[PDB]
């Protein structure tokens, strides 16, 4: 039981992990197009 | 909602902050507390901005206290923003040791919440 | 097997805190200089 629930957290934290991957490269293209006027130095 | 300064103020927000304090109304809104009771001053060091709070401090803002008694030193230390600490400190070295309506000083309410970073800091 | 798996899952979850330490800054960095003109108050 505890072999098989260490198990399945590991496969629960791959897909925390894979979730936050695919999320880091959208907010990083934000970043590339966002449009700054105002608050522009 | 919430008034246009303490809405630029906690979200950085730089060159809205310095046009709010160059009207006509720009003197008596740089103090105001809110139902918490927290300034423009309180907001922008909680939330970590140091370069926001820094322009707050060379236009002259009070040092007033919140309804839980915490002057912006202890709301930086709550939160672990070393940076705007040792801002804080370098221009009111007098707000390190004060306290609360609780008696907590800076390093009480550091490890009330497991800021490790801000404890090597404040020793 | 039980102290190489949960040494495992310890470099798994520092990974994961250093991915969300490096989007935070850059989610923060949008609301400090994203234009907002119709939904302003």
């Amino acid at each position: 039981y505890i072999n098989a629930e260490l198990e399945r957290q590991r496969r629960k934290l791959r897909d925390i992990s894979r979730m936050l991957e695919q999320q880091h490269h959208l907010v990083r293209l934000i970043v590339q197009k966002m449009e700054i006027k105002t608050e522009a130095d | 909602n919430e008034s246009p300064l303490h809405f630029a103020a906690r979200y950085g927000r730089y060159n809205t902050v310095r046009q709010l304090l160059d009207s006509e109304k720009g003197s008596f809104i740089i103090n105001e507390s809110d139902g918490a009771g927290m300034t423009p001053l309180h907001i922008s060091s909680q939330q970590g901005h140091t370069r926001v709070v820094q322009l707050l401090l060379n236009r002259g803002a009070l040092l007033h206290r919140d309804h839980t008694g915490r002057n912006p030193l202890q709301l930086a230390a709550m939160s672990g923003y070393t940076e705007t600490i040792e801002l804080l400190h370098s221009v009111h070295s007098h707000l390190l040791d004060q306290v609360d309506k609780d008696g907590n000083t800076a390093l009480h309410l550091a490890t009330m919440e497991n800021k490790p970073h801000a404890i090597s800091v404040l020793m």
